Formats: C-alpha cells, sequence, structure tokens
RNA sequence: GUGAAAUGCGCAGAUACCGGGAGGAACGCCGAUGGCGAAGGCAGCCACCUGGUCCACCCGUGACGCUGAGGCGCGAAAGCGUGGGGAGCAAACCGGAUUAGAUACCCGGGUAGUCCACGCCCUAAACGAUGCGCGCUAGGUCUCUGGGUCUCCUGGGGGCCGAAGCU
C-alpha cells in the first residue's frame, strides 16, 4: 500500500540485543527487526553478527515499501552497534547521515545495584 | 495547633481539642443572614433510615454563600473568621461594599481586613472566585461547582482542595480531593486557595460522650446481634462472620463496587 | 589545537546574554568545556560556568545537543 | 543586614571621645546590635544551627569583655548595661 | 535598594497589542513593588535553544531597576501569574568582569 | 535477562519509534590529588535572611589572655512518633537459577524505608585511628585564595619530596 522512499531508521543496541526500527520522516515505524527476528535467541542475540543479520533483514523489508535513503540514529552501547551501521551503508540504503542520541541522565534517578557499581 | 490536655482524668488523657486562633474576635453568629433554626431529625416519614444518629448539642444553622457569581465585580472586605458548628471548615463573614453581607467557607490564608472579589476579572489570589477557565492551570482551589450555576459542590471539608490539571474545550481537568480526575465545565466557579482549618483531622475525640455531643449514637456490631437481626448475627459464643462480610441488609461490604454502571456522569470521570 | 580564551578579545565572562561569545565554549555535545580547552584560570572557569548555566535556563544556550555524524 | 549608618550611629552614640572606634563600651554595643539582629533571625529560622554557633561565640565575647569592664570600673559598667538593656 | 537585572520571556505569537498590555502590566508590577526603572533593552523575538511551551521562539525583555531587596521575590511571583509570561529571572546586578582584561 | 539459563512480560498487540500528559527523586558537563565548615557534613539556577574566614590601612581599647571538670548546643546513616508523598531504588518477603544443601552470591518482582514537615533517638573504621592555644627549629616542588611603585615580594589555606631532630 503506502510507500515513501525517504524515511528514517533507529538503532537500539543494548548490552543484550540489538533491534532496528525504521520509520517515516517524523518517526512512525514501517518495519523492524532484531537479533530475535533472526534464528538467534538468548545471548547470541547480542552478538554483532546478529545485529548485522537484523540490520539487513530490516533494510530488506523497508526497500519493499519503496525505501531508498534513510537518516540513521543510534541509542546505546553494545557489541552489535557498529556492525549495525556498517551493515546499512553497504546495503542499498543511502545513509543520508548518522546521529547518536543515546539518552543519558543529568544525575537522574538511582540506577539498579548492578549499574550503581559506579560509586 | 490542637490543644492536648493533662491527664487529670482518664479519657481526658487522650482527648484533644482545636486551637481557636483560627477565628478569634467573633463568636456570636450573625443574627441577620446567619440563622435559620436547624432541624435536628435523624429520619424521614417515620422510620429511621440512618442508624445511630441523634442527641448532640442543640444547633443553629449558618446560611453560607455557595454561589458567588451573584456578586461579580463587587469586592468585599473580610470582616471576621467565626465558628461554624455545622461543618468542619470555619466560615468568614464578609461585608460587601454593596452593604450586603454573607458567609463564605473560609479558605486557608484568609485574614481579617482582606478584600476579596469574584468574577472573570478577579486577581488570582486567596478567597477570590472565578470561572475555572480564567484560573491558571496548576493552582489549587476549592468550593468548586460541578455544573455551571448549580452551586459549589466540591472541596469544602476542612483542609480540602482541588487542583487545576488541564484545559479541554469548554471543559477543564480537575484532580479532586479523592484522587479522582474529572472534567468540569469552564463556567463552573471555584474559589482560589484550599479550605483551611486543616488540623481538623487530628482532633482526638477523646471519650465516648463527645461522640454523643456530636449526635453520634453507639454503633452495635453485626455479629453482636442475632440472625433475625443481621447476617453475621448468631453463632454459639463468638464468631468469624462465616463468609463474606455484609451489611445488615445482606449486600457484601468488603470490596464490592456500588456506583451505577451506565451513569452519564461517566465519560467525565477518569479515576 | 585552539585555546578559546586567546581566540576572542576583551570579553565580559559575566554576561549571560552574549550567545555568540558563549556558544564557542560548548562542545558539539553542548557540554561546558574544561580548562584543557577554554584555558581560563580556576577563578575564571567558575564565573564562566555559572553564567553558562543561567543562559541555558534563559533558553539561549542548549543544555545538550545530539551528536551530528559520528 | 546592618547598614553603614546604623553601625556608625551606635558607635558615635557609645564612644568615650569622638574617634574612639574600639573600646570595651563600644565593642559591646556592636555585638548587642548584631546579636539582637541575629537573635531575631534564629527565632524564625530555628533550624539554622550553623549561624547559631556564631551567636554563642559573640555571646561569650560580650561576656568576656563585660567582666573586664566591671573589674576596672563599676561606675560606667552600670551605665552601659542599663543604657543598653542586658543582664538576664 | 539594590540593583537588579530583570529578564522576562513572553509568548512569541502575540499581536503587538496584547504584547503591549502584558508589557504595560509589567510596568505596574515593577512600579508597585517599589522598582525604579533604570535601563531597559527590548531585544524582542529570538530563536531558542530548545522549545519553550511548544515554541522555538520567544520575546525577551531585559530591565535594569533599583528596588527594595525584600519585595523582589514577590515581584517575580507577580510577574509569573500570567499565562503569556513564560520565564522570569531576577539577578542582583554586578558590573562586567572581563577576560583578556 | 544470564556465565548459559529460567522465572517474568507479549498476538488480549509487548519490545523498538513518534506525539500529548502525570508524578517523584537526583542534579550530567563545569568538577580537580579544588573549595567551605568545629565536627557530622555541604554541589542544577534565582532571590532574601544569616554564620564563620582572609587581605590591606596601623586609626581605637590597653593583657580585656589560654585551656576548660560539670553544664549547654550540634551531631552521618539506620531506627521511632504523628501526617503528607512514593517515580526510581530496596532490607524483609516471594518467585527462577546455581548447588550436596543455598534461609546467600546472579535473575524477575516486592513492603517498610529512601523524600517533606514537625518531634524523638545520640551511635559510628564520628579516622588524620594524631585534643586545644602559643613560641622555636633547612629548604625543594604545584596548587587554591588575597595584597604589592606586580621577571617578583608578602599573607592565609590545600598536597607532594625531604635539614636537623624523633621513631
Amino acid at each position: 500500500k503506502r510507500q515513501v522512499a525517504s524515511g528514517r531508521a533507529y538503532i537500539h543496541a543494548s548490552y543484550n540485543n540489538t533491534i532496528v526500527t525504521i520509520t517515516d520522516p517524523d518517526g512512525n515505524p514501517i518495519t523492524w527487526s532484531s537479533g530475535g527476528v533472526i534464528g538467534y535467541k538468548g545471548s547470541r542475540k547480542g552478538t554483532p553478527y546478529a545485529a548485522q543479520l537484523a540490520a539487513l533483514d530490516a533494510a530488506k523489508k523497508a526497500m519493499a515499501y519503496g525505501m531508498q535513503s534513510v537518516d540513521v540514529i543510534v541509542r546505546g552501547t553494545g557489541a552489535g552497534r557498529e556492525q549495525a551501521i556498517r551493515a546499512l551503508q553497504a546495503s542499498g540504503l543511502q545513509v543520508k547521515s548518522i546521529v547518536d542520541d543515546t539518552p543519558v541522565p543529568h544525575n537522574g534517578c538511582r540506577p539498579k545495584k548492578k549499574f550503581r557499581k559506579a560509586s | 495547633a490542637v490543644k492536648k490536655f493533662k491527664p487529670y482524668t482518664p479519657s481526658r488523657r487522650f482527648m484533644t481539642v482545636a486551637d481557636f486562633s483560627e477565628i478569634t474576635k467573633t463568636e456570636p453568629e450573625k443574627s441577620l443572614v446567619k440563622p435559620l433554626k436547624k432541624t435536628g431529625g435523624r429520619n424521614n416519614q417515620g422510620r429511621i433510615t440512618v442508624r445511630f444518629r441523634g442527641g448532640g448539642h442543640k444547633r443553629l444553622y449558618r446560611i453560607i454563600d455557595f454561589k458567588r457569581w451573584d456578586k461579580v465585580g463587587i469586592p468585599a472586605k473580610v470582616a471576621a473568621i467565626e465558628y461554624d458548628p455545622n461543618r468542619s471548615a470555619r466560615i468568614a463573614l464578609l461585608h460587601y461594599v454593596d452593604g450586603e453581607k454573607r458567609y463564605i467557607i473560609a479558605p486557608d490564608g484568609l485574614q481579617v481586613g482582606q478584600q476579596v472579589v469574584a468574577g472573570p476579572d478577579a486577581p488570582i489570589q486567596v478567597g477570590n472566585a472565578l470561572p475555572l477557565r480564567f484560573i491558571p492551570v496548576g493552582t489549587v482551589v476549592h468550593a468548586v461547582e460541578l455544573e455551571p450555576k448549580k452551586g459549589a459542590k466540591l472541596a469544602r471539608a476542612a483542609g480540602t482542595s482541588a487542583q487545576i490539571q488541564g484545559r479541554e474545550g469548554d471543559y477543564v481537568i480537575l484532580r479532586l480531593p479523592s484522587g479522582e480526575l474529572r472534567k468540569v465545565h469552564g463556567e463552573c466557579y471555584a474559589t482560589v486557595g484550599a479550605v483551611g482549618n486543616a488540623d481538623h483531622k487530628n482532633i482526638v475525640l477523646g471519650k465516648a460522650g463527645r461522640s454523643r455531643w456530636l449526635g453520634r449514637r453507639p454503633h452495635v456490631r453485626g455479629a453482636a446481634m442475632n440472625p433475625v437481626d443481621h447476617p453475621h448475627g448468631g453463632g454459639e459464643g463468638r464468631a468469624p462472620r462465616g463468609r463474606p462480610p455484609a451489611s445488615p441488609w445482606g449486600w457484601q461490604t468488603k470490596g464490592l463496587k456500588t456506583r451505577k454502571r451506565r451513569k452519564p456522569s461517566s465519560r467525565f470521570i477518569i479515576a | 589545537k585552539a585555546k578559546v580564551k586567546a581566540t576572542l578579545g576583551e570579553f565580559d565572562l559575566r554576561d549571560y546574554r552574549n550567545v555568540e561569545v558563549l556558544k564557542r565554549f560548548l562542545s558539539e555535545t553542548g557540554k561546558i568545556l574544561p580548562r584543557r580547552r577554554t584555558g581560563l584560570s580556576a577563578k575564571e572557569q567558575r564565573i564562566l560556568a555559572k553564567t553558562i548555566k543561567r543562559a541555558r535556563i534563559l533558553g539561549l544556550l542548549p543544555f545538550t545537543e545530539k551528536l551530528v555524524r559520528k | 543586614p546592618i547598614t553603614k549608618e546604623e553601625k556608625q550611629k551606635v558607635i558615635q552614640e557609645f564612644a568615650r571621645f569622638p574617634g574612639d572606634t574600639g573600646s570595651t563600651e563600644v565593642q559591646v554595643a556592636l555585638l548587642t546590635l548584631r546579636i539582637n539582629r541575629l537573635s531575631e533571625h534564629l527565632k524564625v529560622h530555628k533550624k539554622d544551627h550553623h549561624s547559631h554557633r556564631g551567636l554563642l561565640m559573640m555571646v561569650g565575647q560580650r561576656r568576656r569583655l563585660l567582666r573586664y569592664l566591671q573589674r576596672e570600673d563599676p561606675e560606667r559598667y552600670r551605665a552601659l548595661i542599663e543604657k543598653l538593656g542586658i543582664r538576664g | 535598594m539594590r540593583r537588579y537585572e530583570v529578564n522576562i520571556v513572553l509568548n512569541p505569537n502575540l499581536d503587538q497589542s496584547q504584547l503591549a498590555l502584558e508589557k504595560e502590566i509589567i510596568q505596574r508590577a515593577l512600579e508597585n513593588y517599589g522598582a525604579r526603572v533604570e535601563k531597559v533593552e527590548e531585544l524582542g523575538l529570538r530563536r531558542l535553544a530548545y522549545p519553550i511551551a511548544k515554541d522555538p521562539q520567544g520575546y525577551f525583555l531585559w530591565y535594569q531597576v533599583e528596588m527594595p531587596e525584600d519585595r523582589v521575590n514577590d515581584l517575580a511571583r507577580e510577574l509569573r501569574i500570567r499565562d503569556n509570561v513564560r520565564r522570569v529571572m531576577v539577578v542582583k546586578s554586578q558590573e562586567p568582569f572581563l577576560a583578556n582584561a
């Protein structure tokens, strides 16, 4: 049905798993994938190879709804993060630009114990 | 402030009374507007229909103003803060420039000598009354109408308030003293500030008379009666309800919701 | 490379409204910059930041900006 | 705070001979003024313990001195205390 | 009295009339709390670092004044009542302190 | 989510993305081997009230000093009382893991409590494990903060290396 060639793609890479969601120019998703969306399940989902496979499987679906160029936007450290970007530039999408918007408190609310290892 | 007493008697050990700083310099109520004799009477056409009500000090009624939009634009000076037997909040007698006098349920902060006024024009300060639209989103406010021109229904218990939460067309979102979130019409007036005499919650009645002075008769437990008398009633020596707690009338009283399902009041409420 | 105090003239680090002067003290992450980069003194770097903060609060300076091509 | 004027007026009002900026009698009346001003403050901000410390330090000073003053001179010891209102 | 630099940020999307009202109310306000107007610089509408009140613009007013220290807090409150006045900032005035001195 | 898992959440439409709103806590960068405070301790911005401290000018008082049994005040966190708040985190508590066992360590929840006010409590590796005041006895090095007819000289404070000496 609907098609747009110029959209936008968000990369969530956690220390566990990497998941890409592709949107329109104002952020309303068109499709997504992730290390779970591939045959991988568990802590292999956090692997960069899976972040790739996702990134391709993700792109490949957007193309089908007319996609060609997208702006890339990352949030959060994680093995698979880099391979994710890499996997999109050489893929058939024109990575019109990249941003990092990993969110980060200005000394916000107290984190869990595991994270509060920073004294 | 709550006076606490020394224990020169049991019971007078736990009893605490109000400060009356509150009101000072005015006790005898306003013969003029104030009084209609109030009618004690704990039921309708014969039968008691609120149990345990009766006795308690003979009491005169003060006729307050719950619709301030009569006097739009006319300011009045706050003339005195006086005692009201008929409600938890205290009341303020205020003389309008108009000559005319009336009693408002006295909001917190309010002090003898202040001038106070109601209208869309009014300054956004204590005791002044205004449509809800012309009141800034965030302020607390009490003595709120619910439908326009129907009189102040919300937030009049001692130390109560509501807070303006948002706008929405002719309507305006309100967080109630309960915690409920309700749209109320923009034209529904409300008086800026909260209610005051907010120590009221902390009176420790102190003994069982007193409870009587306030006209509250003793309340006999369910089990404590016999089966004719009540659902819990019965049982040889002392008993454990025997499923699941119930009013005298039988309907369940632990957790059962009672408000009418298809009420058109719905769609306006959200908590 | 570039020390930022040396790259301006006489300037009043007390003015929480010289956006142009101040803008240059703010990374491309919007952060306050260190003395490793401003090259203000101790005492300066303070009377600086305090005004940088204010200016953020006035709506002149960003508290943070996100990071363009990384 | 305590202004330049309020300060001076007290000083020129308690001197031994115009120009006298120190002196037992004046030093006292300085603190007294600071104290009451401070006294007055802690009465609102009861929770300000830090500033209370200083008061207790002055209070001593005042004492310290008054004891000197009294030792050398009973005459203008009454004068001061009475024309100033202390001894509790 | 102490010297103070008033900052007030108003709605951008205002007809100059309402904008004048608001600014005329501010004069009363300044006036009533004991504020002698000294300077005043109307740098007017400006683009914002981040959206205030859904708007990436805003109309600014600086004001030198001399007033009694005590009532200032109140002025700032009285200046904030208004729906259109989105920011207010009082600041004790102290003369420029220059680098590359 | 982990070590790998599982509990758990999700087609009743979650995670990922966007917009609109609510609420509470803590203030990134600046920020440091930095500063302030008698100590405990004190960190977004603004205004008001208020304590201690430092430098300079050699003007005033004229030994008015030091210490301090007892008294009096302050005293982190936890905990207590009354009432408000409760997003995040989290003793107890429960689930999943692991293990011989696991009343733990790891994971999913979670109640007090954490926060506000008011009043109690009075402890601590309350540690520099070094009571207070004064005088005297090489210097080197970097740092915060003041004063100078400002390659430097002088005063106050914070670290490092070390004469004599002590151990």
